[PDB]
């Protein structure tokens, strides 16, 4: 440098020219980069990650002209970035899906490419019709030829998916086993997501592709609200889908000092699972929700399956002073609780 | 006081207390002329202490934009038939009384 | 007209309206059940045919401060005594009537 | 430049050697600049308006080292901004009040002066103990020596201002004449000043200096809430004072249609001088004011005798729907407005 590259002026790295980078990456002279021209070689057939072997915060990438042929789905992966690649007049015959796997690129050029139009480019399909990554205009074509963005489109699709939870409901401290059904065509990998089962002791690897099974064994409420998903991806794409477990356990219930806000209200705290059904009682006998004394919940918080709210009583007088009593029940039983409410002295 | 409705609860503008006022002689009527309020009325044979439902202020309003606005919470009426006096003359005429408590918007600067 | 007033006067926060109402037949009572109201009362003498006093919404809240809280006007009641049928006898018992339209705050 | 000056580099002209400004204005080199530095000079004894004479922008200006024993009131009038201006190290027997003239000038050096404390010195006496211009820490002292930042106080004021009225009351038409007289023993200029009094025709220069004559001939109305103010400078510092006149004519009044905001309203507007005592009438009769209805005045604006208010009702019922009458009475006579107002419909 300069020998063959590292004109430009700011963060650029310009070789616009034969391949050299053999040496680019031992004592190229900074890692740093944010622009790469390389429309213009004699080798390059084989991109992988190792070419791109080199931390660096790259935002405009060029490798039209060339002779790529062949991207293997990970390349990039360094870039966390990049937001243009230009891989345009090359010899790309097609470009793996996962290779953009979400990096926000904003522009993407591919053509005058022989770009044989596969399934494997439904991908760019979508990127031409929801006018994403500045696919729209380029008016690609495809190879050998069925010429281009048009194409058999009902032909390819990613993968369906089905989990079979226990059909019987669960009660804490048993095994919770089941199945993840990816039906497809294309078939590539494959593999749960866990959410944090710190609270229970999985067991996967129960399975290949056409099945994977994932026990849950001794398990505890704290599985409730977590979701338990599955992975897929085809030839061209993702899809993950995911379900839950519900282990039941006994009603908990507790009343707190009314309170007076815009309404009176009679704050209140409720668990259990199956969820308790509500029932309140004013003087040990049964209170009927009207328009002015009901029951409201809060909005229920992120997985938790408990509840809060309060017995609302708008404009209530002395003549509602008394115990009101919360009465929580389910399989198990019932809790209850009972609190002293004045609202207002007696003549 | 950690509940979640003492942050996600619906609250007053303006806070009121509410109660039942048995000791009232003086009231003022439809016509803004001070007379007096009787103890006891008689609806069909039947003696009645005379009480009232009154909400006041308890003494700027809540989630007022400040910046723009001044603003204080005041107590508001409503008319109610009572049995009153003018004179040797026990009436059934209508009364103001405490009923609710507002708040009074008002632009600054 | 543009009077100063306009703009350095007192508002509400709620805008309400105030009616006699003279055809009332039913309403609830203090133990929220539903009440007759009698059309006329009298006091050891002719009679005074019932009236009552109320004031509801008029047709968020104004002034209020949008970027920490949601708000809505509504109307609340007060308790008034009056001639009714409590499903069995004639007898003086509070009933709930609008009374004002005020301001509801919740937290954004 | 160069060859006695303008060496620095930015927006500066510097020559920290000797005088050479008799042809620094002719062909400087650009009017611009915004540092001066002037310590060390034989010649430049008076320094005058005419040695500025280059409208720039300066912020820093030295003056330290020189003769300059005397600096006109003037000098500092091309340069409208200035933050810091050193004199210092010099030959100045005192500074001129004027001198200063609000420049916003952040830092004023005033050293090794002989500085000899007069009463004109009040001022720089006055920005030490207000801790002002970045005095208080150079320990000023006086000449001869009488030494410093202690100093007779009370023995030096400002001048002291009376502008008689005429004894009268004013009615329009009518001419109104009036001295001011400022007592004091500095004793300078001195000038009346008029805020646009176009209706009216105005003949001052009816004095000297003990008193100062000024008359409005064939007054309009036009002449109310419009202050009349007058000068004083004595040898350190000013004093203005400003009287009213206060010129009569008859009531007026007008009622809008009644409107409900929190309370309801009955908008009014009246005018005249004497202001109109205010009186209402319901249905032709007196209309007791009352807690729930009482006339009320905005605050009153600048300039202006016309006033704004409301009939206030607080809750009205039908019983108060009628018409109702605003009189305005001064002593010409009275205005009279009228207007239908329903709060309520009444069964
Ligand atoms: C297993 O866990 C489920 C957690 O997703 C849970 O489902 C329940 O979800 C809520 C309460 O958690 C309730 O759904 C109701 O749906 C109606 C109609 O949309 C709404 O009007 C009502 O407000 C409420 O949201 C039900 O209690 C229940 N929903 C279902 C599935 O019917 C249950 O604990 C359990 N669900 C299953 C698989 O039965
Ligand atoms: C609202 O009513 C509740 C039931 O009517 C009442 O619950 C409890 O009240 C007290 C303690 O809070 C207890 O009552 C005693 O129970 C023992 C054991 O049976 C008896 O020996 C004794 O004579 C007395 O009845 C109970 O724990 C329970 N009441 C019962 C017997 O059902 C609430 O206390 C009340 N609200 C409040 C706190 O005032
Ligand atoms: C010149 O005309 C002025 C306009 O009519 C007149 O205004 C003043 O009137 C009285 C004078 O004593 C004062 O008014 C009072 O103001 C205070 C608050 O500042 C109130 O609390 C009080 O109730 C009363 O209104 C003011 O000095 C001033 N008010 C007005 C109208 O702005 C002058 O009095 C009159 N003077 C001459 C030269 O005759
Ligand atoms: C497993 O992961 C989450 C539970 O931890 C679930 O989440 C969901 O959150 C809400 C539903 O409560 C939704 O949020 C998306 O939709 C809203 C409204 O359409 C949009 O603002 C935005 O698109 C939100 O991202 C979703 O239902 C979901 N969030 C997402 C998209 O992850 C999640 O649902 C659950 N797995 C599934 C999908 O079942
Ligand atoms: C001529 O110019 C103005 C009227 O046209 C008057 O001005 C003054 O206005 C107010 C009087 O309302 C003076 O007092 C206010 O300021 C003091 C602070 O010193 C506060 O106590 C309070 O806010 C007062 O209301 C101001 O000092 C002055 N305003 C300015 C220009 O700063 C002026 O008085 C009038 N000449 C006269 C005296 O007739
Ligand atoms: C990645 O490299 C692509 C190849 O160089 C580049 O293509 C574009 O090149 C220039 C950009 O200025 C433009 O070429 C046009 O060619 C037509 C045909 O002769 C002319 O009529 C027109 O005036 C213009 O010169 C096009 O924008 C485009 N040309 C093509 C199809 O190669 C990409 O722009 C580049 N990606 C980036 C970073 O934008
Ligand atoms: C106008 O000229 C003033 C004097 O020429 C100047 O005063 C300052 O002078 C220098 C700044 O360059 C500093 O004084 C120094 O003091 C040390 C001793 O502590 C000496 O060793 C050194 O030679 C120099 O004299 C001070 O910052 C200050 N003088 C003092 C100590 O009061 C004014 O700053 C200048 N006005 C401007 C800002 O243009
Ligand atoms: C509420 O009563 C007002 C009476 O004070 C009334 O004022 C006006 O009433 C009429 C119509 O505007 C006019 O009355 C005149 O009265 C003189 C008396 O000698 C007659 O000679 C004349 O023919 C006429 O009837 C006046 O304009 C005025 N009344 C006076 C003189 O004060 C209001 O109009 C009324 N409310 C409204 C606005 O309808
Ligand atoms: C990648 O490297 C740079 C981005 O980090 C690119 O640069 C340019 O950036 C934008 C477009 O991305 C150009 O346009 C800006 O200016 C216009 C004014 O016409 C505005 O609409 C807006 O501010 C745009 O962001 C810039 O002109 C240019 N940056 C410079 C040097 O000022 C660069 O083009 C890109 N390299 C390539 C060609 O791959
Ligand atoms: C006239 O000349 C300048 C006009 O803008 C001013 O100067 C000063 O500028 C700043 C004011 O605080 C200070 O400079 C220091 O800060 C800069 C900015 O980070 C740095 O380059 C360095 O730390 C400087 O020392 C000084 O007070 C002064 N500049 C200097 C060092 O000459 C000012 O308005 C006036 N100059 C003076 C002080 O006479
Ligand atoms: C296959 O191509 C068709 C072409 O229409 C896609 O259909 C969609 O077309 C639009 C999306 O760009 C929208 O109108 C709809 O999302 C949908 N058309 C409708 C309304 O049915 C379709 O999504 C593509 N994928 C497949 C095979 O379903
Ligand atoms: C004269 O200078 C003094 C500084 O000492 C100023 O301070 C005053 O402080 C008190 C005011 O309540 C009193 O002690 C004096 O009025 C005065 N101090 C003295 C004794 O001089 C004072 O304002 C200055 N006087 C002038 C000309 O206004």
């Amino acid at each position: 440098c300069p020998d063959a590259c590292c004109p430009h002026g700011s963060s650029g790295l310009r070789c616009t020219r034969d391949g050299a980078l053999d040496s680019l990456h031992h004592l190229p002279g900074a890692e740093n980069l944010t622009e790469l021209y390389i429309e213009n070689q004699q080798h390059l057939q084989h991109l992988e990650l190792r070419d791109l072997r080199g931390l660096g915060e790259l935002r405009n990438l060029t490798i039209v002209k060339s002779g790529l042929r062949f991207v293997a789905p990970d390349a990039f992966h360094f870039t966390p970035r990049l937001s243009r690649l230009n891989l345009s007049f090359n010899a790309l015959e097609s470009l793996s899906w996962k290779t953009v796997q979400g990096l926000s690129l904003q522009e993407l050029v591919l053509s005058g490419n022989p770009l044989h139009c596969s399934c494997a480019l439904r991908w760019l399909q979508r990127w031409e019709e929801e006018g994403l990554g500045g696919v729209p205009e380029q008016k690609l074509q495809c190879h050998g030829q069925g010429p281009l963005a048009h194409m058999p489109n009902a032909s390819c699709g990613v993968p369906t998916l089905k989990v079979q939870v226990p059909n019987a409901s669960v009660d804490v401290g048993d095994d919770v086993l089941l199945r993840c059904q990816v039906e497809g065509r294309g078939l590539e990998q494959a593999g749960w997501i866990l959410t944090e089962l710190e609270q229970s002791a999985t067991v996967m690897k129960s399975g290949g592709l056409p099945s994977l099974g994932l026990t849950l064994a001794n398990v505890t409420s704290d599985l409730n609200r977590k979701n338990v998903t599955c992975w897929a991806e085809n030839d061209v794409g993702r899809a993950e889908v995911s379900v839950q477990v519900n282990v039941s356990f006994p009603a908990s219930v507790q009343l707190h000092t009314a309170v007076e806000m815009h309404h009176w209200c009679i704050p209140f705290s409720v668990d259990g699972q199956p969820a308790p059904s509500l029932r309140w009682l004013f003087n040990g006998s049964v209170l009927n929700e009207t328009s002015f004394i009901f029951t409201e919940f809060l909005e229920p918080a992120a997985n938790e399956t408990v509840r809060h709210g309060c017995l609302r009583l708008n404009q209530p007088t002395h003549v509602n002073n008394g115990n009101y009593t919360l009465l929580a029940a389910n399989p198990f039983g019932q809790a209850s609780a009972s609190i002293m409410a004045a609202f207002m002295d007696n003549p | 006081s950690s509940h979640p409705i003492f942050h996600r609860g619906e609250f007053s503008v303006c806070d009121s207390v509410s109660v039942w006022v048995g000791d009232k002689t003086t009231a003022t009527d439809i016509k803004g002329k001070e007379v007096m309020v009787l103890g006891e009325v008689n609806i069909n044979n039947s003696v009645f202490k005379q009480y009232f439902f009154e909400t006041k202020c308890r003494d700027g309003c809540r989630g007022i934009d400040s910046k723009h606005w001044n603003s204080y919470c005041t107590t508001t009426h409503t008319f109610v038939k009572a049995l009153t006096m003018d004179g040797k003359q026990a009436a059934w005429r209508f009364i103001r009384i405490d009923t609710a408590c507002v708040c009074v918007l008002s632009r600054k600067a």
